[PDB]
């Protein structure tokens, strides 16, 4: 571990002479050890290193059930390679095979990760829309009794005279 | 690894159902063809929104349940799939604060 | 955490590792042959918690959201609740401005009366 | 309608651990007999150091001249 010292360097000075900010960079960092180059999808796709057993149909939920049911299927094909020949090729075409379907049962799920993150931000804006009126109902609440107050109070001090 | 004894079983057995786990189950839902942007392709009206704020949607706004009983978003969903004591719980989907 | 995603999560990787304790369990250990009871016992208990949990995995997947509330229907209704979220900010403005009028006058003539109070002695 | 990722499973009975592969290997008649030496070859003779040298070089692993060269008396 290190400190930077050149620019602790360049800061001890005065007039205008200590340096400005960097600018805000739009490509490819460094931090770190990753790149973390901006522009990225949250999601990066499946297209991208494995394969892909489901079309554009995506409807999340029935494709989620498909997979569940595959898995367990598979996981009882292994059974029945387990039982006739376990000496042969499949079995390691199945031991990945499961693990292709164990990808995509967890690739789909992360996809429900920007959507539960942008819902949450929907139902704190409902709580928060509801506490500030709640507070408004209050406090007029609370006005419309001080009001009042006064006024009996006021309705007492004419009798007093 | 190398050798599983009946404690260590029951172990596995007890740890393995505490993290998993007549029907009250929810109420299922269909295939939706008319979705907003893509599907149906609504120019943004207010009929929707009105519906996704105010009203009962089962797909949007919670998730509705045999017996009745509505849960949103922010709220913990108490069922048993199985004919057994144990139930599930699913957890909020939301967790505000 | 604390989410039915996490729940599914934990429940998916429930299931791959019931998948490898089964098979490492019930082939490391059996009674041998003829040309025990408790291995019986734990094929049974095995068998049960997997369908436990593929029915528990089925379930919470149900509970998820559809694929109806698009990202542009959060998106939309995200506008609508800032510009309400904005009718609400002035109209609490309004109503703590009238109560803080109210508030000033009732404390000078509070103050006022204090005052002649003192000065009668 | 098709699970994703069916196959086809191996052929119905192949070459298992689940056979008997004793009598597929045609030893049975073998075993059916089986189930010392030593003694079954002092049948022909005596009794069954030096014998432990003979062991030790099995787990290590001119005749007219010797009767001539073979001169020794008899008392």
């Amino acid at each position: 571990m290190q400190y930077i010292k050149e620019y602790t360097d360049e800061n001890i000075q005065e007039g205008l002479a200590p340096k400005p900010p960097p600018p805000i960079k739009d490509s490819y960092m460094m931090f770190g050890n990753q790149f973390q180059c901006d522009d990225l999808i949250i999601r990066p796709l499946e297209s991208q290193g494995i394969e892909r057993l489901h079309p554009m149909q995506f409807d999340h939920k029935k494709e989620l059930r498909k997979l569940n049911m595959s898995i367990l299927i598979n996981f009882l094909d292994l059974l029945d390679i387990l039982i006739r020949s376990p000496g042969s090729i499949k079995r390691e075409e199945k031991l990945e095979d499961l693990k292709l379907l164990f990808v995509h049962v967890h690739h789909l799920i992360n996809e429900y990760r920007p959507h539960q993150a942008r819902e949450t931000l929907r139902v704190m804006m409902e709580v928060q829309k509801r506490q500030r009126l709640e507070t408004a109902e209050r406090f007029q609440k609370h006005l419309e009794r001080v009001i009042e107050m006064i006024q009996n109070c006021l309705a007492s001090l004419p009798d007093d005279l | 690894l190398s050798r599983n004894e009946i404690i260590q079983s029951y172990l596995s057995r007890q740890s393995s159902l505490l993290s998993s786990s007549a029907r009250q189950l929810h109420v299922l839902v269909p295939q939706s063809p008319p979705t907003d942007l893509p599907g149906l392709t609504r120019e943004v009206t207010q009929d929707d929104l009105d519906r996704i704020q105010a009203s009962q949607w089962p797909g949007v706004n919670g998730c509705q349940d045999t017996q009745g009983n509505w849960y949103d978003w922010t709220q913990c969903i108490s069922l048993d799939p199985h004919g057994d004591d144990g139930r599930l719980n699913i957890l909020p989907y939301v967790c505000l604060d | 955490m604390a989410d039915r995603l996490t729940q599914l999560q934990d429940a998916v990787n429930s299931l791959a590792d019931q998948f490898c304790n089964a098979i490492g369990v019930l082939q490391q250990c059996g009674p041998p042959a003829s040309f025990a009871n408790p291995t019986e016992e734990y094929a049974q208990l095995f068998a049960a918690l997997i369908a436990r949990t593929a029915k528990d995995i089925d379930v919470l997947i149900d509970s998820l959201p559809s694929e109806e509330s698009t990202a542009a229907l959060q998106a939309a209704s995200l506008y609508k609740l800032e510009e309400e979220n904005h009718e609400a900010a002035t109209c609490l403005e309004d109503v703590v401005y009238r109560g803080d009028m109210l508030l000033e006058k009732i404390q000078s003539a509070l103050a006022d009366i204090a005052q002649s109070q003192l000065k009668t002695r | 309608g098709p699970f994703y990722l069916m196959r086809e499973l191996p052929g119905s009975t192949e070459l298992t651990g689940s056979t008997n592969l004793i009598t597929h290997y045609n030893l049975e008649q073998a075993y059916n007999k089986f189930c010392d030496l030593p003694g079954m070859i002092d049948l022909p003779g005596s009794h069954d150091l030096r014998s432990l040298i003979e062991k030790p070089p099995i787990l290590s692993s001119g005749t007219m001249l010797a009767g001539f060269r073979l001169h020794t008396g008899p008392l």
